[PDB]
Formats: C-alpha cells, sequence, structure tokens
C-alpha cells in the first residue's frame, strides 16, 4: 500500500506496474514459443505428426 | 539433306545419303500408346517384342537383317536394317511378317514366352529406373483420363491380363494402310524403294480407318511415390508445353537449352553459361538436372527433371529453379538467347544427322505421319536464328507465368513441398 491504507501511494505504483508486466508477459510468450518450436503443435487424433507435415 | 516423299497407294518416305554402309526400311504407323486404352495398355509394346522374338529374329539373322522397334505415344515402328545391296531382302521380311506370319508369331509356345518377358521388363523398370518411372508418372498426371497419360510398355495389371485376341483387335484397327508410312533411310535411293514397293501390290485391309477419341488436355496435379529406402529424390516438375506442328515449337526449345541439363560430377558442366548454376552449386542442390520440351500430335510438356543426395534443400533446389524461369518473362538477356541458339542447333544437329539410320527412320516416320513431309535441319536453323528476346518473353508469358503445373518424384521427397507453395513460384510479387 505504502501506507495505512489504499491511497495515491498506492495507485501510482499499480499504474506503473500496471505498465511493466505486459513487457513481461511478452517474454513469458517467447519462452512459450521456443518449448513449443522443439516439439512441434499436437494434432486432434492426439498422434504422431510425424508423417504429413504442411508449411 | 534430301526429303523424298511420294504416295501411290502406301504412303513412301525416304531420305537418301551416299556414305552410310547400311540401309534401314521399315513401317511405321500414326498410332501408339496415346491410341490404347487403359485395360488393353501395352498392346503396342508386346507386339513390339514379339516382333523381336527368337523366332522371328532369327529367320533375319540367317538372311543377314537387323531387326529394330519403337514404340512411342503418338506412333508405333518397325524396322528392319540391312546392307545396301540386300534392300530387297527387308522388304521381303517386312510383308513376311506383316500378312503370312501375321498369325504364326501369335502362337500359344511364342506369345506366353514373349509376354512372360515383357513382365519382367515392366517390372525391372517400376522397381529400379527411377528417373524414367518418374517422367512416366509426369505424363500419367498430367494428361490424367486422356490418351498422353497412358504409359508406353503399359501396366503390369493390363499386361497380365492381355491375351493374343487383344493383339488381334489392335492390329486390325490400327495397322491399318490409311494410318502407315513406309520408311527407308540409309543410302537407297527413293525410285529404288518405290518401285519393290509398287511391284508387289495387294492392298489388304484397304479403306478401313482407325477409331477416333477425345482430345488430350493438361491438368495441373502431382503424384508423389514417396519412398524412404531409395538413396536419393528423383523429380519432374513441368507445365503444358507445345505440340508438334506449332508455332512455337522452337521458341520452347530454345527456352529449355537455357537452362540446359547439368551433371554435378563433370568438371566442364560446373562452367557452363546457366546463371541457375551459382546458385545450385554453393551448397550442391542437386547431383543433376535436365530441362526438356517434349512435343506430341495434341499437346507437349516443357519443364525439367533432377535427381539429388540433398534431401533437406530439396526446396532450394525448386525454388532457385523457377526463379529462373520467371526471369524468361521479365529479364531474360540477348546473350542467354544466343547461348541458347548456338546451342540448340549443336544438339539438333547431333540428333538428325547421327551414323546410325535406325534413328534417321524414327525421326522421319514420326514428322511425315503428322505433318505429311519432313522440315529440313537448314530450314530449322532459318528459325531458330530467327528468334528474338521478345519471342521467347510472349511464349513465356504465356506458358509459364502463374501457370499450373504438374509434378512428380519418387525417393526421399519429404522436403519437396506442398503444391501450392511450388505453384506460387511460378510468379513474383510486384507493385
Ligand atoms: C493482424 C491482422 C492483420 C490483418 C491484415 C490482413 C492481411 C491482408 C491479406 C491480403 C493478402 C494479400 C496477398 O495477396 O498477399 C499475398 C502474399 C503472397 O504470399 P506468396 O506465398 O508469396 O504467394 C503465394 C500466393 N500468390 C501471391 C502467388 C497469389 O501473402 C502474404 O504475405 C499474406 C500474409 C499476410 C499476413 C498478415
Ligand atoms: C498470452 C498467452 C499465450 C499465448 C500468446 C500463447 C500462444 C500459443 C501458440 C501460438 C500456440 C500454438 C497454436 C495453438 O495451439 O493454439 C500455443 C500452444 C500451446 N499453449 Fe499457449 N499461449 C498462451 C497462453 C497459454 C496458457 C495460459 C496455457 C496453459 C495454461 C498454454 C498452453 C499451451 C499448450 C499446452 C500448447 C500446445 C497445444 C498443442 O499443440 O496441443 N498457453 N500457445
Amino acid at each position: 500500500w505504502g501506507g495505512f491504507s489504499v491511497s495515491n501511494p498506492t495507485i501510482q505504483r499499480f499504474f506503473a506496474l500496471h505498465y511493466l508486466v505486459p513487457f513481461i508477459i511478452a517474454a513469458m510468450v517467447i519462452m512459450h514459443l521456443m518449448a513449443l518450436h522443439i516439439h512441434g503443435s499436437s494434432n486432434p487424433l492426439g498422434i504422431t505428426g510425424n508423417l504429413d507435415r504442411i508449411p | 539433306a534430301e526429303v523424298t516423299q511420294l504416295s501411290n497407294g502406301i504412303v513412301v518416305a525416304t531420305e537418301h545419303n551416299p556414305s552410310a554402309h547400311t540401309a534401314s526400311v521399315g513401317v511405321v504407323f500414326g498410332s501408339g500408346a496415346a491410341n490404347e486404352n487403359p485395360y488393353n495398355n501395352g498392346v503396342s509394346n508386346l507386339w513390339k517384342n514379339i516382333f523381336l522374338s527368337k523366332e522371328n529374329s532369327a529367320v533375319a539373322a540367317k538372311e543377314g537383317l537387323a531387326l529394330s522397334s519403337n514404340i512411342s505415344r503418338d506412333f508405333q515402328s518397325y524396322i528392319v536394317s540391312s546392307l545396301p545391296g540386300s534392300t530387297d531382302k527387308s522388304l521381303d521380311f517386312l510383308n513376311q511378317s506383316f500378312i503370312q506370319q501375321k498369325a504364326n508369331l501369335l502362337s500359344s509356345s511364342n506369345f506366353e514366352a514373349t509376354k512372360k518377358s515383357v513382365l519382367k521388363q515392366v517390372q525391372d523398370f517400376e522397381d529400379n529406373d527411377h528417373p524414367n518411372r518418374v517422367l512416366e508418372h509426369l505424363h500419367s498426371t498430367a494428361f490424367q483420363n486422356t490418351p498422353l497419360s497412358l504409359p508406353t510398355r503399359g501396366t503390369l495389371e493390363s499386361l497380365e491380363n492381355l491375351v493374343v485376341a487383344d493383339l488381334e483387335s489392335f492390329a486390325n484397327n490400327h495397322f491399318l494402310n490409311s494410318n502407315a508410312v513406309v520408311v527407308g533411310t540409309g543410302n537407297i535411293k527413293h525410285e529404288d524403294l518405290v518401285n519393290s514397293i509398287e511391284s508387289k501390290n495387294l492392298s489388304l485391309q484397304t479403306g478401313t480407318k482407325p477409331v477416333l477419341k477425345k482430345k488430350a488436355a493438361f491438368l495441373g496435379s502431382e503424384v508423389r511415390l514417396r519412398d524412404d529406402t531409395l538413396p536419393k529424390a528423383w523429380i519432374s516438375l513441368a507445365v503444358e508445353g507445345e505440340p508438334v506442328n506449332s508455332p512455337n515449337y522452337f521458341v520452347a526449345k530454345l527456352a529449355a537449352q537455357i537452362f540446359g541439363s547439368y551433371n554435378a560430377f563433370e568438371p566442364a558442366s560446373r562452367l557452363q553459361g546457366i546463371k541457375l548454376l551459382d546458385n545450385i552449386q554453393e551448397y550442391q542442390l542437386c547431383d543433376n538436372f535436365n530441362h526438356f520440351s517434349l512435343s506430341y500430335k495434341d499437346s507437349g510438356l516443357w519443364g525439367f527433371s533432377t535427381a539429388t543426395r540433398n534431401v533437406t534443400m530439396i526446396d532450394d533446389l525448386i525454388h532457385f529453379t523457377l526463379k529462373q524461369w520467371n526471369r524468361l518473362t521479365i529479364s531474360v538477356t540477348d546473350t542467354e538467347v544466343e547461348r541458347a541458339k548456338s546451342l540448340l542447333k549443336l544438339q539438333l544437329g547431333q540428333l538428325y544427322e547421327s551414323g546410325n539410320p535406325v534413328n534417321d527412320a524414327n525421326l522421319l516416320g514420326a514428322e511425315v505421319l503428322i505433318k505429311g513431309s519432313k522440315l529440313s535441319l537448314g530450314e530449322a536453323f532459318k528459325k531458330i536464328d530467327a528468334i528474338t528476346v521478345k519471342d521467347v518473353k510472349a511464349w513465356a508469358g504465356k506458358r509459364l507465368w502463374d501457370q499450373d503445373i504438374a509434378i512428380a518424384g519418387t525417393g526421399q521427397i519429404e522436403g519437396l513441398l506442398d503444391y501450392m507453395r511450388i505453384r506460387s513460384d511460378m510468379s513474383m510479387m510486384r507493385w
């Protein structure tokens, strides 16, 4: 809170943090895509997709 | 360089050449694999094989004659080679096999022995001749459900179900007089041959015409014969080309010469004046490739074939090759065209004038059957030299630019991308 209750210090720091997190999410999305890339997507049959891929 | 051709009751075509040592005589029919059905497919090839059977072949060997036959798409030919003096004895063997023995060659002991041989023959082809196998399937998919789709050697299933009656039925419908041309090459004169022919009368099935069909058509498509056990990938890709007797017959053949053929192991081949070579040699995208402009009666195919062990870069091979072809519509240079003219003449010469009369017969026969005459080698060169960059561009902009393609391949073709990816490369983005 930065004080006795939710006040000015609180809202100002929450805006600063609201601006920051989306960029951390962006970095996490890249890590998400990196893990996706090494094994590729799965498919509705639940089996290997290695025998028939399309670009 | 003489093209003489006259008609009495039968159409006689000859091309005499003084020094030759030997003479070749034969009949060429205006019907081939393109006239067969999906079910009697392979009958023509079967005919060729009995004509060369040990029995019929031994009868000609005693007389000192050599036999040769060729089954194509638009035509079919039976040739007998002999010394310049025995030019009459070749005609005796020709008539004796197409009228007298046109029932003795079809014996139940000869037919079964021959059938068993063409079966092991066609099987061996499908099992090992990958480049031709692929080229054959290219015609199969490109011209599906149309005359040009049928393979010349026939299919194993249509062959093993073929009987003596099928041979006869085909022979009585196509080996007619109005669908034939007697050809003579070597050294013998036109007047020397026509006399021996007009001597022996007897028409035998005259006035009879062969059956008709439906016109051939190109269909953009593909057939993928994946086989990961093969050590390479063999592919053939093409667009609808030019039929024989087409105004652009030569423009097309020149266009194919621009990219020509290649062999990565031959030092001299790596040095050719072909821009595409700068791209493919860096990572060695292929062992070999060769462009072609196949022409037939109703249609043709213009494209290339290639073989490669670089299985993870097949997409670059196809991409660089198609980018070069894009150039024909927008930026082909004067010197590329000029280089092609010179090389087209050299190859066209080496074909039309070889030291083998049997090749001459096939070339002469096939031409006269379609246009009723043969264009002289000197006449061709005049047409070739007359081609301008503007001609090639107009041709390419009609046949190559943003046009459907036909693809066929076998071996390790996992790296050959989908149809649409290849098809998209038939053009370029522009403002
Ligand atoms: C901002 C959020 C996210 C982004 C941009 C994102 C993006 C992607 C993309 C592009 C794919 C591939 C296409 C697809 O399968 O839809 C994918 C796959 C996947 N994602 Fe996400 N993702 C996000 C959040 C999440 C969350 C919250 C979960 C799970 C708690 C998750 C689990 C997965 C899994 C398991 C796959 C593989 C699916 C499969 O192939 O079967 N993702 N994601």
